[PDB]
């Protein structure tokens, strides 16, 4: 309803004066023409909302894992790889038709199954760009219901676990061969970079991988989006990012946090004063070390 | 099914761009397996 | 589309396809996507190689539309170039109805421009000016510079050098917040001005830097008759005629306008206001024939010219490469015809074929083929 | 929807007469069901030709948005 009202704010705020009678005749004809359209679109939405609500009760009486796999590939995926206005439908349908427990079980097999490095290999520049518009509207609806809406801590562990497998799928895609894997992964990362920042660490995983393919080889002029994605990736590094307020299950990662606290407290007095000289390895060098530990 | 009959014959016994055109055909029904069933995804 | 590979806003990437650009320059390759992040830039590059395309695309992504507050400030060298910045800022923003851009320069009443900025229907988010004018607005409480986030200094070496043009650029920098982004570009950056220019920037990024040719072997008086033979034989898009004087250059167009070839004249010894408008109509396809002296030898990019005839041949090989560098732009075919009429002329081409390794062959008596410079 | 095409520069309400005359030459020879089957077949036949590697990632995309562009001309002219 909000985009209907601001259209009326355009004509009322811009045109304030005497220019002609025919020009102000046609505007007041249109200010009622939008309102008859909005209440009929409301009645069209009212016709479908109680229709989908009375349908979904006998729909969400049976949940399947193999009965949902054929739905995800023969009814969901070809309507994402078709059109950008049509890929917005495939996200709006899952968050409206299925219920809350059904929604998580659908998005389970979509992400943990490593197919996202395989779809983005065999697409076009537009088909790969429409796949990114799917996961933009999925993660935007998940981040809004985690901030405003409340979750249990066991569910919020599963939400941040999906972010761990998303970032390790795209990095394996970028380290592949010449052109088809690299160019699609850039355009896929162009749209999902809006709601990226869930964890400070995961931004630095996807950032330095663009530097590994930058120094060694330059086949075509693909350094230009690589520097452009770098300028967008680090632009959200400084807002609010810490995995220790929300993810609280820390049985060992608290210990590797507790070691890293004593390395920074030792080195902050080493840069202030000088009593016993001891050198350590910096962040990005040891942040380069755990890449090849996971790349193998 | 002939593309899988082409597939099941060679397992019993460029091409990566020939792999690019097969994977635009096999994403119709046999999509959710895609680990190592046809080839090495590399 | 090479400019969607800048990973820009979808609204900004629409008009670039309507602007015709597809390949980025080497100056645009190195300093735009790092200017998106918000750090300052320091650039040196050749003139006319896409220096102005850096700062237009960089500022339209950064601006948030606010009603009645300015957000982009461009300071420049003269009144002429500021009108060229305005025409390119609107072209990439033809599909944004909220943004607006106005131009400020001398010769215009300031209080009448004060009615332009106070009225909200012409109160823009982007203001470009020469600092000779933009100093005069703030000293009477007309505009406010407290909501600006981007600052652009084009031709930073030529503005900061003169002490009278140094005082007006300093007060606007004091009338704006220093927590800001400052952009500085120029064509010639020497080692003397670069310690002077680093006062405005915080952690900046530094950047420092066929054709078929033929000649006619003829005597002195056959080439005013060879003019009307080479015109009515060749099928030309637009032709340029190069005369090494200003006395012969004005006698020719009065001869051509009565021979039913409409033409214009642009060179020196004339008003500079006439030199802009007469060169504009030649780009506007108003007429297809123009004569000119050695002013238009170097640097002019009009791609519709494919026939360049030399009425009076050069004495060197370093002026001749510039006059025929206009025809046949970017892989297009063209023609270069020279009138040899003196004794020093034959020695010029004898050093050309040994330096540039180009064989200026002899003009055939039967004429050239029509399918070697159109099809081939 | 008529405002969203005015901003994207998609003129359909202006040249509605000239667009109906163009499909009148397609429906006189009964060519409308022939074009849709021919653009789809040639796009699917271009999945076996071996010319280059970056070329057929753009040629397949360009013929895909031609078939989408002809369907959208049919629904605006043959209305009813």
């Amino acid at each position: 309803k909000s985009l209907y009202d601001e259209r009326k704010n355009a004509l009322s705020g811009e045109n304030t004066g005497h220019m002609s009678n025919r020009k102000k005749h046609l505007i007041q004809n249109q200010i009622k023409d939008i309102l008859v359209t909005g209440i009929s679109h409301q009645r069209a939405f009212k016709k479908t909302s109680e229709f989908i609500s009375e349908k979904s009760n006998v729909w969400n009486k049976d949940c399947g894992e193999d009965q949902i796999k054929i739905f995800l590939q023969n009814c969901v995926v070809p309507r994402v790889l078709f059109s950008p206005s049509d890929a917005l439908f495939s996200s709006f349908f899952i968050f409206m038709a299925f219920r809350t427990e059904n929604l998580m079980s659908i998005l389970n097999t979509c992400i943990t199954s490593n197919i996202l490095k395989t779809l983005l290999f065999c697409c076009t520049s537009s088909e790969a760009g429409n796949l990114g518009l799917f996961f933009t509207d999925v993660l935007k609806k998940l981040e809004k219901m985690r901030l405003n809406g409340d979750f249990n801590d066991q569910a919020s562990r599963k939400l941040y676990e999906w972010h761990s497998v998303i970032t390790e799928q795209v990095i394996d895609l970028l380290s592949e061969k010449n052109y088809m894997s690299i160019r699609n992964g850039i355009e896929f990362m162009k749209h999902v970079t809006s709601v990226f920042p869930v964890v400070k660490a995961h931004i630095q995983l996807v950032y330095t991988t663009l530097e590994e393919n930058l120094i060694n080889e330059e086949r075509e002029d693909i350094k230009l989006p690589s520097s452009a994605l770098i300028g967008h990736l680090k632009a959200r590094l400084k807002d609010a990012l810490e995995l220790d307020e929300f993810c609280t299950l820390t049985e060992e990662e608290a210990e590797q946090k507790r070691i890293r606290e004593m390395e920074l407290e030792e080195i902050k007095n080493y840069e202030t004063a000088c009593q016993n000289e001891q050198k350590q390895v910096a962040l990005r060098k040891q942040l380069e070390l755990n890449k090849s530990q996971r790349l193998q | 099914e002939a593309a899988q009959a082409k597939w099941e014959s060679k397992i019993s016994s460029d091409e990566i761009i020939r792999q690019w055109q097969t994977l635009r055909f096999l994403r119709s029904r046999y999509l959710f397996d895609f680990d190592k069933v046809n080839e090495k995804t590399g | 589309t090479g400019f969607k590979d800048f990973l820009l806003k979808p609204e900004l990437s629409r008009a670039i396809i309507d602007c015709g650009f597809e390949h980025p320059s080497e100056v645009q390759q190195h300093t735009i996507p790092q200017s998106i992040h918000g750090t300052d830039v320091l650039c040196q590059a050749k003139s006319g190689l896409g220096k102005t395309a850096v700062f237009v695309l960089s500022t339209l992504q950064q601006l948030d539309p606010v009603p009645g507050e300015v957000a982009v400030v461009v300071i420049c060298n003269a009144r002429e170039l500021a009108y060229q910045i305005r025409n390119e800022y609107l072209r990439f923003s033809k599909y944004m109805p909220d943004v607006k851009t106005a131009v400020f320069y001398g010769g215009t009443p300031i209080s009448k421009d004060a009615e332009l900025l106070k009225n909200k229907d012409t109160a823009p988010h982007i203001v470009v000016a020469t600092p000779g004018r933009l100093k005069a607005l703030v000293r009477e409480k007309y505009i406010d510079l407290s909501h600006v986030k981007n600052f652009v200094i084009d031709e930073c070496d030529k503005v900061l050098e003169e002490l009278d043009m140094r005082r007006d650029v300093q007060e606007i920098f004091r009338a704006t917040p220093r927590d800001k982004q400052v952009m500085m570009f120029s064509a010639t950056l020497s080692q003397e001005i670069r310690p002077i220019c680093r006062r405005f920037l915080q952690n900046p990024l530094e950047i420092f830097v066929g054709l078929q040719q033929y000649y006619i072997k003829l005597e002195e008086r056959e080439k005013n008759r060879k003019l009307a033979q080479l015109l009515d034989d060749l099928e030309f898009n637009q032709v340029i005629i190069f005369v090494k004087s200003t006395t012969r250059a004005n006698e020719l167009t009065k001869l051509l306008n009565a021979s039913n070839f409409p033409a214009i004249t642009v060179h020196g010894h004339m008003k500079q206001e006439e030199r802009i408008a007469r060169y504009k109509a030649f780009k506007d396809f108003e007429k297809r024939i123009c004569v000119s002296t050695d002013v238009f030898g170097r640097g002019i990019d009009i791609e519709r010219i494919n026939l360049a005839i030399n009425y009076d041949l050069t004495n060197e090989a370093d002026q001749y490469l510039h006059r025929v560098g206009r025809a046949g732009r970017f892989g297009t075919k063209g023609l270069a015809i020279s009138f040899v009429s003196s004794k020093e002329d034959e020695e010029v081409l004898a050093k050309i074929q040994e330096r540039f390794d180009v064989k200026i062959a002899e003009f055939p008596e039967e004429g050239i083929d029509p399918s070697t410079y159109l099809n081939n | 929807k008529q405002y969203a095409r005015h901003l994207i520069y998609d003129f359909r309400d202006d040249n509605s007469v000239i667009s109906s005359r163009l499909t009148s030459f397609f429906t006189d020879q009964s060519a409308i069901s022939e074009i849709i089957l021919l653009l789809y077949t040639l796009n699917l036949k271009a999945n076996t030709q071996n010319s280059h590697y970056k070329i057929l990632s753009t040629r397949c995309d360009e013929m895909n948005t031609l078939l989408w562009s002809f369907i959208e001309l049919i629904k605006h002219c043959l209305k009813g």
